[PDB]
């Protein structure tokens, strides 16, 4: 049993500073090397440095080399990565991977010549990090009308809109959770200027139209926003 | 009455500064002046020390002798080559220029990610010498540490040759502390005359040679232990503590002496 | 340092998938002992073949890769089950080298049934003057879908945004896609269409004010 713990998600204006914590488990922190990963999203991995727990000893790429800047700690196996002056370019999940190669033997003093890379064995869970140059603000919600045209026994569609929310996620009930079937919710759509929008809809019977009352309840934890929408014909 | 200083006019002298005539053949951190030399007289001074790995050999005496008595350090260099393996395993406690190093005359294998093979690899003599392989057997401090460097409970090693054949199996156990480090290592000799050959068969803890020495038997060379510094002046004769110049056959001063020299 | 994958395999249950892996000149030719990864979508990557061809202690027999001169392949042999996954590659090229990656889609029946609902814009919206339409695509089983919206029979491309399909809890996939204007464009128009090209069947949607 073995695992990489991480520290969670941030969100970070553009030009800030950014540090990610990875705390080893399991194995004898100083006996691998330890890398730095990032993937973008619909990309590949990308790495970025290692470091050597047992001597401290880094190195970087080219990219990254006098913007990130790695520390280990012997106690308790927390490695870090502080990366200084990113930019909107840099979004992406950085992951912390040990190497397959053992380098060192405490008890006999054995130690490996030079290294030479198989593969990453361990993955951590993964940070999400997001750079984008935007304000925190709540959505703006929006009704979405059922079916115009029906007869008695055909399905009709009602929908609600949320709109104009910089912080990822939101969470849609409706009824306080009393209407479960149908309702699924459509995920969202990055625009032009940065915040997000999507919808959540729900099948409802036609004969139900203006017997039930619907109403779609979004909220919005991060700028602590909740707002309930009634939807009629 | 007799010198204090010693004077190598016609013999060979050679000044063992930090290292015995032993670990000078193993290649230690403080032994590479030595290497590339041939004497007469090898002077061994008593203030030696221990540089690399903490080590024992058994039948010490005879190979302390057999190095001395050839007066040839020349080593040659020989490729092995080893399968499924990973060559080149340095210490910590074998520092050279504080940079983590090993024997220089020595190569240490360790397994690579999952498994450590059997090993099959001779070398066959047929020079107009005979030839000395030095290598040693590696003692685990630890039974977990016997899998995380050759992946084998029971390892072995068996060199053999035409006539003798040596099967050593590691004991494992704790020793006392010697610069940091609890392990041991155990180093044998074998010597294959022209038209004898040498096998090398391990399925783990081994020190393997890279290479072997060149050995002229019956040729005068020998040793000598003391701590009287070498001189500049003429004589044929040198003592256990000194040089002796004279001409009476009959001089009372040591029982060690060398040359062609007067009598107790 | 380019260790380039395919974009996409296809094949269908009980057989055998195979994905190759080339560089450049020398570059992924360098004493390969290549590894791979296997990632599920919205998961950590796990090791499952390193120095080519040996696995891990969990891996089952099914995973297995080969030496084939400057390619690299990777062979799925087993009754496909849950290998749709995102298949990754990486070497040593001076700085570790990562591939493109590889999506394996297990086979299935299309089924395609977009049922297309277009909602035009709501009162509130129409006084905020923020005067977006909304269309809903859903229950349909392949990887893409391609949308192009026309208001007035002329194509539209100013202020459209389009997202991914996304895998429903029955397997199916589903996405949405906006269109932002201005309320002067909305009243003057009159007829505001969405065509959705998928694999035949064009959707007939289209909302009148
Ligand atoms: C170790 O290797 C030797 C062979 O030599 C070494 O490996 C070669 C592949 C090659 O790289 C060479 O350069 C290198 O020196 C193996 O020795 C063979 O032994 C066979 C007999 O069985 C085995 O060895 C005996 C002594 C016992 O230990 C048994 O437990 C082993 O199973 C011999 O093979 C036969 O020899 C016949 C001679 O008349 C021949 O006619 C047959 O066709 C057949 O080849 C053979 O004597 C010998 N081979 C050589 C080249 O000497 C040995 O098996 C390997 N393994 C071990 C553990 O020692």
């Amino acid at each position: 049993q073995v695992q990489l713990v991480q520290s969670g998600a941030e969100v970070k204006k553009p030009g800030a500073s950014v540090k990610v914590s990875c705390k080893t488990s399991g194995y004898t922190f100083t006996a691998y090397y330890l890398h730095w990963v990032r993937q973008a999203p619909g990309q590949g991995f990308e790495w970025m440095a290692w470091i050597n727990p047992n001597t401290g000893d880094t190195n970087y790429a080219q990219k990254f080399q006098g913007r990130v800047t790695l520390s280990r700690d012997t106690s308790i196996t927390t490695a870090y990565m502080e990366l200084t002056r990113l930019r909107s370019d840099d979004t992406a999940v950085y992951y912390c991977a040990k190497d397959l190669t053992l380098m060192y033997v405490f008890d006999s003093g054995w130690a490996r010549g030079a290294h030479d890379y198989y593969g990453m064995d361990v993955w951590g869970q993964g940070t999400t990090v997001a750079v984008s140059g935007a304000s925190t603000k709540g959505p703006s919600v929006f009704p979405l009308a059922p079916s115009s045209k029906s007869t008695s026994g055909g399905t009709a569609a009602l929908g609600c809109l949320v709109k104009d929310y910089f912080p990822e996620p939101v969470t849609v009930s409706w009824n306080s959770g009393a209407l479960t079937s149908g309702v699924h919710t459509f995920p969202a759509v990055l625009q032009s200027s940065g915040l997000y929008s999507l919808s959540s809809v729900v099948t409802v019977p036609s004969s139900s139209l203006g017997t039930q009352t619907y109403i779609c309840n979004v909220n919005h934890k991060p700028s602590n926003t909740k707002v309930d929408k009634r939807v009629e014909p | 009455q007799h010198l204090p200083e010693l004077c190598p006019s016609p013999l060979r002298l050679v000044d063992g500064q930090t290292c015995d005539i032993v670990n000078g053949a193993l290649g230690s951190p403080g032994c590479d002046h030595l290497n590339g030399a041939e004497w007469d007289i090898f002077i061994e001074r008593p203030t030696a020390v221990d540089t690399c790995y903490p080590f024992d050999v058994p039948d010490y005496q005879s190979l302390r002798s057999i190095l001395a008595n050839n007066g040839k350090f020349e080593f040659i260099a020989e490729e092995f080559q080893w399968s499924t393996v990973k060559q080149n395993g340095v210490s910590a406690s074998c520092s050279r220029a504080n940079v983590n190093d090993f024997f220089n005359r020595l190569n240490w294998l360790t397994g690579k990610n999952g498994l450590y093979p059997l090993q099959n690899l001779t070398k066959i003599n047929n020079g107009d010498y005979a030839r000395l392989y030095i290598w040693g057997v590696h003692h685990p401090p630890n039974i977990g540490d016997q899998t995380n460097l050759y992946k084998n409970n029971p390892g072995r090693v068996t060199v053999s040759t035409k006539t003798s054949q040596t099967s050593v199996v590691p004991n494992i156990g704790s020793r006392p502390k010697v610069r940091d480090q609890e392990g041991r290592i155990s180093f044998y000799w074998t010597i294959v005359e022209p038209g004898d050959l040498i096998v090398f068969n391990t399925i783990g803890n081994l020190i393997a040679p890279r290479g072997h020495y060149k050995l002229n038997s019956q040729k005068k060379s020998t040793i000598l232990n003391t701590a009287v510094p070498i001189g500049s002046c003429v004589s044929k004769c040198h003592t256990d503590r000194g040089s002796i110049t004279t001409t009476k056959p009959f001089q009372n001063i040591s029982r060690i002496s060398i040359g062609d020299c007067p009598k107790y | 340092s380019a260790l380039t994958q395919p974009a996409s395999v296809s094949g269908s249950p009980g057989q055998s998938v195979t994905i190759s892996c080339t560089g450049t000149n020398s570059d992924v030719g360098t004493f390969d002992l290549v590894s791979w990864y296997q990632q599920y979508p919205g998961k950590a990557p796990k090791l499952i073949i390193y120095e080519g061809s040996r696995r891990p202690s969990g891996v089952s027999d099914r995973f297995s890769g080969s030496k084939s001169g400057n390619t690299a392949s990777l062979t799925i042999s087993g009754l496909q089950a849950e290998d749709e996954a995102d298949y990754y590659c990486s070497s040593y090229a001076g700085s570790v080298v990562f591939g493109g990656g590889t999506k394996l889609t297990v086979l299935g029946q299309p089924k395609g049934a977009p049922s297309v609902t277009l909602f035009p814009p709501s009162s509130e919206e129409l006084q905020a003057n923020k005067a977006t339409l909304v269309c809903l695509i859903s229950d349909f089983y392949p990887g893409a879908v391609t949308v192009a919206w026309k208001a007035d029979s002329s194509p539209v491309k100013a202020g459209v945004e389009t997202t991914t399909p996304s895998k429903q809890s029955n397997n199916k996939y589903a996405a949405s896609s906006y269109l932002s204007l201005t309320p002067e464009q909305w009243k003057s128009h009159r007829s505001y269409s969405c065509q959705v090209t998928h694999e035949g069947s064009t959707v007939e949607k289209t909302v009148a004010p």
